[PDB]
Formats: structure tokens, C-alpha cells, sequence
């Protein structure tokens, strides 16, 4: 004879727990975090990817990214697809892991669909939704934030950056979609200011809502931090 | 205050610059030698045991530079950040530094724009960037927000991103939130990133982290411990941790390391910066 | 860079991290769970892992989405590649 | 009036007002090959 | 009176400490791994 036989699935295993993975992931769209979510007036990260992009054109990256509870994905949906056939890279926050808030790994998956965009030349789309820092990680959040802003100075006139704001995004995060060349808010459910308003209370004295603060109408037609309110 | 005192300022402005973007910048020979003065060693005293307590930022950059001298620009406009012409080793820079004694030395949306088109007149020029760095966040005020701090604070990031001539940032104290990366991080493309031990390095501060009854010790514990220059150490987000009388040799040392420092940002035909 | 679920991604094999009584048992546990792409994948070293299958189709959608790539090399007369 | 602008050539031409479209229309393919170039710079100094 | 004083050396502890750090770096010159690294021939790499 020569060798043996194994009789084993092994191969057939790999394949099944992959399928696994993939399972786990695609069950989320029902589970509660997205349904908060709804609760909220909202879509998730990829069911806006999915209506943003051509049909069936998204592909994904880094979606088993994970740091070193851990969920797969690190708080962001990142990849690429096309947009009337042409080809557009995106990144969408999504509220629904770790309130999104920005980690080391959820950076380093935004810097990678930058770069993507940037030395392919195509445009660029962010969504964010996102409870801000991961107070975690401490400086490691500071130094990605810092990070995408530096992208996005370096694609500024190279590539078209759009933002869109479609969730809570607060502090020094803010200046990533300022520095995009269109910023663009939805009514009432999106929300931008660098200093929020418990902290506004705690050193004016004054009380301000959030929606009067840094809502949707108010950047669009006040401060100009926003060009469309849809 | 008359206008020989405008004409003198005119030629002290133009003796530090190029004449054009390609021309060299005029080199002096150095005024002090490289030992520890007590100019130097003062700095190791400077930063407050107390937590509340300013100092005049000035009194740092004056120590670095050659004869204390800085040429400053907007001294009058939003005094909460100082910006101006020196030398060090007889060679330009531009300072940018947060100035404790005015709003805190918090950013707003007037220090950004100030020290924004500063940075980026001193990058057309060749001119390397010297950024000390005391920031304890942003200015909280009904109006920064409806004035338009989003889009205006962020010319100062842009600026320091955008750059390409030599760049160093000194932490003395303050370096909470945004500010840090903000002020001239080495996230922003900054080559060297010295702390002082008194840098204070981390998401908030202690006032903010709590949550005989009334006590600072809890607060005063957490600064220390928690808001140290030892995270970004370990983590290479600044290159050294320096005793503050080191802080004149090693600007001087990485400014000549740096001297022939070559960036260039992919071609365009302009950027569009927010404005 | 993409992995199949058979990929095998770690600094040495299951022979070479061992050291009835014969046996490839402790190797192929080995192999699994120590020998798989998710840890690349976790750290973004492979940007996915795909079925074999999808193997066609993923080459040729990320060969559309590079085709513009722009990259240039520091300038040089030329390099000094190992001889 | 529009006169002495035109009589200077700061305007190129005086025009009834339904003639916009077209002379626009005209105008820009005129122009669509246009080739300017600013001074080499790092970059400019907008006031900020 | 205005604030307050506070008699802390805290400024003081802090340079303190990092010239504990260096001198924690600067021992391992005579240590027991500078040694082993001795006794086969070779220089450390400082």
C-alpha cells in the first residue's frame, strides 16, 4: 500500500466553520442590538451600505477583524462596491457593537479603505454613528482619530470625500468629516458637537438640548459645519 | 506703537525668512553653547505642584530659543496660543505654543485660525515648526459650537497634516481629549514628540473622571497614575521622556537630525481646506 | 490577500511543535485550532476568508477594483537588488 | 449700464437676457480646454 | 487669600521618577544578562 487513508472530514470541517463564522455575523441584522437600532428611528451600518451601493456590488474587508469581549468587525463596516457602475470606496460606524465607539483595530480598518480609495482614486464615503472613544483603549483612541484626519488632509483635492452623519458623533472626532469635502446630516436623528451639552451645563450653567446644540438644522443653516439636511 | 516700531518689526520678520519658497533661509551663527545654563535648569522648577496653577508659557519658549527672542505674530489676537519667529542654533522656526495664562490655554475657534495660517506660512516657507503643548481640551461655550468650531478648529489639524518641513512638539503639562492630537501629534506627521515627566497624557482629566466629602486626593490620584507620559512612551507615541533642562539640547539635536527632512504630499492642484 | 478556510497561517507546523505512543492525533489537534487563517484574519493580514469557490470571482473583482492603482518608488538611478 | 465696462472689454459682450443659455452653452465649450497653470508653490497662504 | 497652597513636591516626585525609570535602564549594564553576553565574547548593543 501506499501511505493510508484517513477517512477524516477535516477539509469539509474547515469549510462548515467558516460557514459558522458567517452565520454569526449575518444573524446580528436580528438580534437586539439591531433592534434598538430600529427603535431608534435608524438603520444599521450595512443596511445602509446596501442601500447606499449598487445592488449586489459591495465587498467587503476586515470583516473578522478583531482586537487582541471581543466581537468580529471592531465597530465599523468597511469595503467597496460601485455607485451607477463607478467604482466608490466606504466605511460605515456601526452603533450596534461597542456603541462604536473608535478602538485601534476599528482604526486601522478605516485607514486601510482610505488608502484603498486614495492610490486607486475613486471617492470615499464614511457614515457615522458612533458613542464616541473607546475609553478602553485611552490614548490608543486619540492616536487613530488623529490618524483619519491625517488621510483625509492627505486626499483632500485628490480623491471626493463625502461624510455623512446619521447617529451621535462628539468631540475631536468631528474634525475626520470636517475635513471631508461634504458633510451631509439627516433630520433629527443625527447629532455633531465637539463639547456636548452635560459638559456645557456643568461650566455655563446654561441647559441646551442636543438637537438645539448640534443638530441636523442647526449646522446646516447656522454654524455651516454641515452642506445638506436630509 | 509708532512707525519706526512697525518698520523695525517689518525687517525682523523679513531677517527670518526666505526671500522666496526655493531661496535658503539666512543662518546665524549660535548664541549659546549647548551646556546646561541655569536658564536651562529653571525649566526642571516651572510646572506648579498644584494643579489649578498657571505659568506664563513664555517663559519656556524664551529659554529654548536663541536670546529669548521670538518675533511673535497675532500677539494681541486670541492670546490663548502664542505664535512667532525665532531661532534655535541660529536657524529659523515658527513657535506655536498654548499659553496657560489666557482661557486656560484651551483652543478655540480664534487660536485655531491664528496658529493655522501661521503653521502653514511658516511650511510655504521652509520655516520647521516648534510646538509646546499645555491644552486642556477645547473652550466650552454656548457660542463656540454656533460660531462654527467644527469647521473652523479644523484648519489647525489640517494645517499640521498637511505640512512637510521638520516638525518638533514639546508636552510640557496639559495634553487631555482632542487637544493632544490636535497639538501637534506625531499622528498628525510630526518627526519628534518629546514629554516632559509633568505630561499630563489622557482622554480627560481627573476633574472629569470622579463621575472631608469635598477632596482633590481622589482627583490628584488620578492625575498621577492615570495621566502620565508613559502610555504614549511605551507606545512610541513620543520618541523620549525628557527632563524639562534637557528640553533646549534636544529640540536643537532634532531640528539638525531633521534639517534635511524630504516629504512631498501627492500631486493635486490644490486642496480644499475647510474654511 | 485572501485565505481559504484550509489555510494553514502560523510560524512552524504541527511536526515541528510537538517536541500508541505513535500518533498523529496531538499534530492534526495541533494543525487545527493553531493552523488556520482567523488570527491573519483578526489582524487584517488577509483582508478575507472566502470559500474555495468564491475563489474566481474574488480574484477578478479585486483585479477590477486595483486595475487604477498609482504607486511610484522613491527616486533612484536604480536599486541594488541582491545578486 | 453695462456700457462702460463693455467699452473697456471687462465684459466681452452686452447680451439680451434669453441669450444666456446658449452664449453660456457656447462659452464653456470654447473654453473646455483651457490649460493655466499657478507659480510652483508648496502651497498657497489663503487667509484662514 | 487667594486659592490655595499645597507644600506638594508632586513636580519634584515627577522628575523623581523618571530619573527612576533611567536608572532602572542604566543598571542593566551590570546585570545578570549584560554578563552572560560578556562571558560568550560579545559587547552588549548599547
Amino acid at each position: 500500500m501506499t501511505a493510508t487513508e484517513n477517512a477524516d472530514g477535516r477539509t469539509r470541517r474547515r469549510l462548515d466553520e467558516l460557514a459558522r463564522r458567517r452565520a454569526e455575523l449575518a444573524a446580528q441584522a436580528t438580534e437586539r442590538g439591531a433592534g434598538r437600532q430600529h427603535a431608534k428611528g435608524k438603520l444599521t451600518a450595512r443596511e445602509r451600505i446596501d442601500l447606499l451601493l449598487d445592488p449586489d456590488s459591495f465587498t467587503e474587508l476586515d470583516a473578522l477583524a478583531r482586537h487582541r469581549q471581543r466581537p468580529y468587525g471592531d465597530g465599523v463596516v468597511t469595503g467597496y462596491g460601485t455607485i451607477d457602475g463607478r467604482k466608490v470606496c466606504v466605511y460605515a460606524q456601526d452603533f450596534t457593537v461597542l456603541g462604536g465607539s473608535l478602538g485601534e483595530v476599528f482604526g486601522e480598518k478605516i485607514i486601510k479603505v482610505l488608502d484603498l480609495a486614495i492610490r486607486t482614486g475613486c471617492p470615499v464615503i464614511g457614515i457615522n454613528d458612533s458613542g464616541g472613544a473607546r475609553i478602553q483603549e485611552g490614548v490608543v483612541s486619540l492616536a487613530y482619530y488623529a490618524e483619519l484626519v491625517k488621510r483625509h488632509v492627505a486626499a483632500s483635492g485628490v480623491i471626493p470625500q463625502i461624510s455623512l452623519i446619521i447617529g451621535p458623533c462628539a468631540g475631536g472626532a468631528v474634525y475626520a468629516p470636517a475635513t471631508t469635502d461634504l458633510v451631509v446630516m439627516v433630520e433629527d436623528i443625527s447629532h455633531m458637537f465637539v463639547t456636548g451639552p452635560d459638559v456645557l451645563q456643568a461650566v455655563t450653567g446654561q441647559t441646551v438640548g442636543m438637537e438645539e446644540l448640534g443638530g441636523a438644522h442647526r449646522h446646516n443653516a447656522v454654524s455651516g459645519a454641515a452642506h445638506y439636511m436630509a | 506703537a509708532d512707525e519706526k516700531d512697525a518698520f523695525d518689526y517689518v525687517r525682523m520678520v523679513l531677517g527670518h525668512l526666505p526671500s522666496n519658497n526655493m531661496g535658503d533661509t539666512p543662518v546665524f551663527a549660535p548664541t549659546a553653547a549647548r551646556e546646561l545654563t541655569e536658564a536651562d535648569r529653571a525649566l526642571d522648577t516651572l510646572i506648579p505642584d498644584r494643579t489649578a496653577e498657571s505659568y506664563d508659557m513664555m517663559r519656556v519658549v524664551n529659554a529654548v530659543i536663541d536670546d529669548g527672542e521670538l518675533t511673535q505674530f497675532h500677539q494681541l489676537f486670541a492670546p490663548n496660543v502664542i505664535c512667532g519667529l525665532a531661532r534655535v542654533e541660529g536657524h529659523s522656526v515658527g513657535v506655536v505654543a498654548n499659553q496657560p495664562t489666557h482661557l486656560a490655554g484651551a483652543l478655540d475657534i480664534d487660536a485655531s485660525e491664528k496658529a493655522a495660517r501661521f503653521i502653514r506660512f511658516c511650511d510655504a516657507f521652509h520655516v520647521p515648526v516648534l510646538t509646546f503643548v499645555d491644552v486642556p481640551g477645547f473652550l466650552t461655550s454656548m457660542e463656540q459650537e454656533r460660531d462654527g468650531i467644527i469647521r473652523r478648529g479644523a484648519k489647525l489639524i489640517y494645517a499640521y497634516c498637511e505640512a512637510t518641513v521638520p516638525m518638533v512638539t514639546v508636552i510640557t503639562r496639559k495634553a487631555y481629549g482632542g487637544g493632544y492630537g490636535v497639538m501637534g501629534s506625531k499622528h498628525l506627521g510630526i518627526d519628534v514628540n518629546l514629554a516632559w515627566p509633568t505630561a499630563e497624557i489622557a482622554v480627560m482629566g481627573g476633574e472629569s473622571a470622579v463621575r472631608e466629602e469635598t477632596r482633590e486626593r481622589l482627583v490628584s490620584e488620578y492625575t498621577e497614575t492615570m495621566c502620565t507620559p508613559y502610555v504614549a512612551a511605551e507606545r512610541g507615541y513620543v520618541d523620549a521622556v525628557i527632563m524639562p533642562h534637557e528640553t533646549r539640547a534636544q529640540v536643537a539635536t532634532a531640528l539638525d537630525t531633521l534639517r534635511d527632512k524630504r516629504m512631498t504630499r501627492l500631486p493635486r492642484k490644490h486642496g480644499n481646506i475647510p474654511l
